């Protein structure tokens, strides 16, 4: 056989462009412990001997031996080891379109929330142009009678003790 | 693999033994009458490659 243990693996390619380094470093470990179970995969085949019973039955002088051990060799064959982790790999890919699915619907949000900043922006009228009461409109911070006061309403003139 | 020792060990062994009791045996055939019988076709090849000259 040797198919999907020898001859596959997944692209990393499209993995790596995605990882944001540090906050993913464990993708590091990823591609290193599945590279063990691809290390490991370059031994271990299907059939890594054939058994010369030719050989056997020359160098025996009663055969019967030989043909005996050909026929439970080909009576006995190994299936495919049993699996009990699918249904934890299914349950965790289901978390996994559920977190996805919330995200994407933030990003949608915060998308929303950017063009209508942007595209307020854009709209607003030019500082050459702006009195400064359209300024305050725009900029609703403004200075009010129950405000920390000062001659120079600045960033830092009160508090800050 | 184990099969294939066991087999060569006892052959070996049955081709030992039978060698050696071979070899006792041999030594226990010699009989004076073959003796006489042997020394005298010994004398007839030695007067043959006599007459080969």
């Amino acid at each position: 056989a040797s198919k999907r243990i020898a001859r596959s693996s997944i692209d990393w390619a499209k993995m790596a462009e995605s990882v944001p380094e540090s906050q993913k470093a464990m993708y590091n470990q990823f591609k290193a412990k599945s590279d063990g179970y691809i290390r490991k995969a370059l031994s271990y085949p299907e059939q890594p001997s054939p058994i010369n019973w030719e050989h056997y039955r020359k160098s025996l002088t009663n055969p019967a031996m030989v043909d005996a051990f050909k026929k439970q060799y080909e009576a006995l064959k190994v299936p495919y080891p049993e699996d009990k982790v699918s249904s934890q790999i299914d349950a965790q890919e289901a978390e996994a379109k559920k977190e996805i699915t919330k995200f994407i619907q933030e990003s949608r949000g915060r998308i929303e929330n950017y063009k209508a900043e942007l595209g307020k922006l854009g709209q607003m009228i030019p500082f050459e142009h702006m009195t400064l009461e359209d300024f305050f409109e725009a900029f609703p911070e403004k200075v009010l009678n129950p405000d920390p006061p000062s001659p120079n309403v600045k960033k830092k003139p009160f508090k800050n003790n | 693999d184990y099969h294939l020792e066991t087999e060569r060990a006892q052959r070996q062994i049955k081709q030992k033994n039978m060698v050696d009791w071979i070899v006792r045996n041999v030594m226990k055939s010699i009989t004076p009458e073959q003796e006489r019988l042997m020394l005298s076709k010994c004398i007839s090849d030695l007067k043959a490659m006599s007459i080969k000259a």
